[PDB]
């Protein structure tokens, strides 16, 4: 009933970092 | 139509694209000038010895806006190689970031970089999101500052936020000091970078300080060999755990503040009793300075000793947690439901920079 409520649910059910596209980091320390 | 995620820290910029699992670019949050006009980030450290380096973010708060503009310019153009006019940009802010700061971030994004949309999210809340949670207590410890942020359903609770003005830079400085007390010499900026690497590769948190000091005095079983860039080999000993012990006992560097186990307990106890059970069980650690081996077991021991005997205590420490804030922003900004949460340039034109308090909270 609240957009906020739906967002919080979308966060909980996002499968986290596994669902994200694997990329390489150009990492300086 | 790919949003950007820029996590600006006291020590490190983390930047990439929403939907990716890691930032594309991580570089020092510094601007150097002659002691060209200015050098930003990776190129400023590559001449670290011939320039005055400035940190535009101190203790997680932006304090030099001209150099910050230079950091943000360097991020968009040199690192991400994007035109900012084509990408919504999610930025991050420290807990309790001054109202006027949040407005100037917005004003610079829209008026200077002409972004189509943006947003300002709280670093610690994003780190909770990366762990799949929306209620919990985050311990966020970086290079300049350490916060405990208790969060209920995506809202940080500002009266219960604790601060500790000690983080990874202080620990590096402290490891430098106790290594020189052992006989070594770390004076140059190149040698300080070596100490930071020793800190990150060999330090750990002892489960009990005194037991570990006793093991280190009576045997060589906790010593490590470190090869220096030129091939020299030095041995690190009790320095490995004495350095991060400062997180639990800040008196080692002369600070009479409480350690991170006690700020964590004191923050839970500033919260309404009915949410403390959920906080105690959802203690998320984020930031580079929570990366020490042993820190979760030590935290578990210390909070157990402070909490009611029946309380379920759980320390969550994701292996990727030096990038947890960024990953959280990558998650949030690639969710379908979030797309009406952006501040749009059109919204900015009508309401002005103070739109940020209405839409980002
Ligand atoms: N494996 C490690 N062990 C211990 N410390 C580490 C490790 N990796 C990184 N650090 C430290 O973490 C710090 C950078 O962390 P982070 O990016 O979370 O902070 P920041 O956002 O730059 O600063 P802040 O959050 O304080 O504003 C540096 O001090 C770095 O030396
Ligand atoms: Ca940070
Ligand atoms: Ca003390």
């Amino acid at each position: 009933p609240s957009l906020h409520d739906a967002l919080m649910e979308a966060i909980r059910s996002s499968g986290g970092r596994e669902k994200l596209r694997k990329v390489t980091t150009n990492d300086r320390s | 139509t790919t949003a950007l995620v820029c996590d600006n820290g006291s020590g490190l910029v983390k930047a990439g694209f929403a939907g990716d699992d890691a930032p594309r670019a991580v570089f020092p949050s510094i601007v150097g000038r002659p002691r060209s006009d200015s050098y930003v980030g990776d190129e400023a450290q590559s001449k670290r010895g011939i320039l005055t380096l400035k940190y535009p973010i101190e203790h997680g708060i932006i304090t030099n806006w001209d150099d910050m503009e230079k950091i943000w310019h360097h991020t968009f153009y040199n690192e991400l190689r994007v035109a900012p006019e084509e990408h919504p940009t999610l930025l991050t802010e420290a807990p309790l970031n001054p109202k006027a700061n949040r407005e100037k971030m917005t004003q610079i994004m829209f008026e200077t970089f002409n972004v189509p949309a943006m947003y300002v999210a709280i670093q610690a809340v994003l780190s909770l999101y990366a762990s799949g949670r929306t209620t919990g207590i985050v311990l966020d410890s970086g290079d300049g500052v350490t916060h405990n942020v208790p969060i209920y359903e995506g809202y940080a609770l500002p009266h219960a936020i604790m601060r500790l003005d000690l983080a990874g830079r202080d620990l590096t400085d402290y490891l430098m000091k106790i290594l020189t007390e052992r006989g070594y010499s770390f004076v140059t900026t190149a040698e300080r970078e070596i100490v930071r690497d020793i800190k990150e590769k060999l330090c750990y948190v002892a489960l009990d300080f005194e037991n570990e000091m006793a093991t280190a005095a009576s045997s060589s079983s906790l010593e490590k060999s470190y090869e220096l860039p030129d091939g020299q080999v030095i041995t690190i000993g009790n320095e490995r755990f004495r350095c991060p012990e400062t997180l639990f006992q800040p008196s080692f560097i002369g600070m009479e503040s409480a350690g991170i186990h006690e700020t964590t307990y004191n923050s839970i106890m500033k919260c309404d009793i009915d949410i403390r059970k959920d906080l105690y069980a959802n203690n998320v650690m984020s930031g580079g300075t929570t990366m020490y081996p042993g820190i979760a077991d030590r935290m578990q021991k210390e909070i157990t000793a402070l909490a009611p005997s029946t309380m379920k205590i759980k320390i969550i420490a994701p292996p990727e947690r030096k990038y947890s804030v960024w990953i959280g922003g990558s998650i949030l900004a690639s969710l379908s439901t979030f797309q009406q949460m952006w501040i749009t340039k059109q919204e900015y034109d009508e309401a002005g920079p103070s739109i940020v308090h209405r839409k980002c909270f």
